[PDB]
């Protein structure tokens, strides 16, 4: 699952 | 305590850039820094202890609850009365294990629709005593990144991990259409002042707009880096996009021109307008929550927090702004003019 | 190279005290951090590397050579090319262990007036490349702790650290009058805009206006700490005044009201306006550069240097400012509009 943080 | 304006300085961090272009370090009008809806600073006025980390805030209409996505559940807070160390109430979206990636409230504040990392859309009644679940839109995409609800209330809009953009009714649950276009996730989305543009941006490094009544993508914008996020002016005429580079940029809409802002040192994980559209605030993964004047981006405060600062809201009265963070926790914020 | 303002805020720092007593603090008005020649910005541009603690600092007018007062030797330095930063030329006590306290130049650049921690005051002519001292000036006083000259030229006020200020008569290097009062040392003076009065402050605690024709006292302010600074406003109707107790004061002459600004943590021991009158600086032993919107003291910027900020001039042109620091050296600002 694409997670910017 | 009262507070006054102590002006500060920085190395030149705000840029226009013409047709050329040809980057100048913008001269700020007198009005850049103070003025009528111009916030003087903002103060931490809560801690809402969540204990996941916050990807989605919204702000009750009139303020009265806060919403904080984390993992599984959204978590309700009474944000009017001052000592609740807990929530008021606690809606289980999805899978205990997978996060909440985004929550909106439709225009008229009785009803939240939940997106996250699953195929499934709840949407919730607010006015049940005990809120529930009043629906369901079931996509075939894995994870919602980014929701949007058209003015009149009728649609939501899902940016999906796999780029497409899904348009759902509201009233019976049916996908309505599909804007296919970013090859990669769509990250974030808003809709123009008039109510009739979509703006999207993706993961593929590229903006894109499109017309609601036709249904074709407009105007493509590609970046050198990722887009995370992004808002339109609600006064029109600019779009504020945050990047994974750690610029924001404002685009002039259907104009050679921009702004690039340079006041984050790493990805501009959130973005949101002012009510009023006469500012705006872009939160970092580098801790900042920073205030900007419209449309050239002047300084207006900064907020360092203890860690990422994922998420944001604004509320209809531009008078608080909620952030949410990486140290599983949201703040909530007064903003004094 | 290029800046930019950002706003920022304090805890009201800023307080108007009227004629009645209360004390409130300042609403801003639009104008108090913004307008025309309103620093945006300070720049050290050059570090004078004196080996002295700088006690004394002055500018020449056109803008191109500084002088630094320290222990024993007035160091010149030329600031046009280079500034960087080795003095052109010195000025050197017979006692190389006399600390220098004040130094004024004459109108035309040709003299510069030397005082401090001994009994003469040394009159250097500065006209044919290489400086000479012309004359010495003999007090009884054993110290002079701040000079002042007449507009047009004629007269020296020598703040004497028994109390009285010493009226030389400059052309026949004549002591023509005392200004007797101050019941301690007298610390700092400044002449009114309309060249009438003469303004002094003392470690007696009191600030004292002279008529400069009469010879007699006309006004006296008491304080609860010692003075160590004080400034006229150039456009007029403002006293600075700068105390031990760490308080700028703003007093409205000839009125009964003042401000009181508190950026300050220690001893105020210099302060100068900009020759436009719109702002000014203080400094501080607490190694802070303070720069005051004129008269309620809004906070334009402040630079926190090394060590304690001795001493300060402003340009006439009010491009430059110079501090005098406790690390043995004086610092140039570039003033950034």
């Amino acid at each position: 699952m694409w997670r910017p943080w | 305590d009262y507070f006054q304006g102590a002006m500060g300085s920085k190395p030149a961090y705000s840029f226009h850039v013409t047709a050329d272009g040809q980057m100048q370090p913008v001269p700020f009008p007198p009005d850049a820094l103070i003025g009528p809806g111009i916030p003087r600073h903002a103060r931490q006025i809560n801690t809402l202890n969540h204990g996941e980390v916050v990807c989605a805030v919204t702000i009750s209409n009139p303020t009265r609850h806060v919403y904080t996505g984390g993992k599984g559940c959204v978590k309700v807070w009474d944000i009017s009365h001052p000592g609740n160390k807990s929530p008021v109430s606690q809606l289980d979206c999805l899978n205990r294990d997978n996060y909440i990636r985004s929550c909106k409230l439709l225009p008229d504040g009785c009803t939240l629709i939940v997106g996250g990392e699953a195929s499934t859309l709840s949407i919730w009644d607010l006015a049940a005593p005990t809120p529930r679940i009043k629906a369901e839109l079931t996509s075939s995409a894995p994870a919602c990144y980014a929701l949007a609800i058209s003015p009149d209330s009728k649609v939501c809009f899902s940016c999906c991990s796999d780029g497409n953009i899904a348009v759902w009714d509201l009233h019976n649950q049916t996908l309505v259409r599909q804007f296919q276009g970013h090859t990669d996730g769509a990250s974030c989305i808003d809709i123009s002042n008039d109510g009739t543009k979509l703006w999207t941006g993706g993961l593929d490094n590229t903006v894109r707009s499109w017309d609601l009544r036709e249904g074709r993508q407009l105007q493509q914008h590609d970046f050198t880096s990722q887009i995370f996020s992004l808002g339109y002016c609600p006064t029109g005429e600019w779009l504020a996009v945050g990047m994974e580079s750690s610029n924001v940029e404002v685009l002039h809409v259907n104009k050679p021109d921009k702004y690039q802002l340079h006041l984050h040192e790493s990805c501009v994980l959130s973005l949101k307008f002012a009510y009023c559209g006469k500012w705006f605030v872009s939160t970092g993964k580098d801790n900042l929550l920073n205030a900007w004047r419209t449309p050239y981006g002047a300084s207006i405060f900064q907020s360092k927090e203890s860690s990422s600062v994922l998420s944001c809201d604004i509320s209809v009265d531009d008078k608080y702004i909620v952030t949410g963070s990486g140290d599983k926790k949201a703040t909530v914020y007064e903003v004094i003019y």
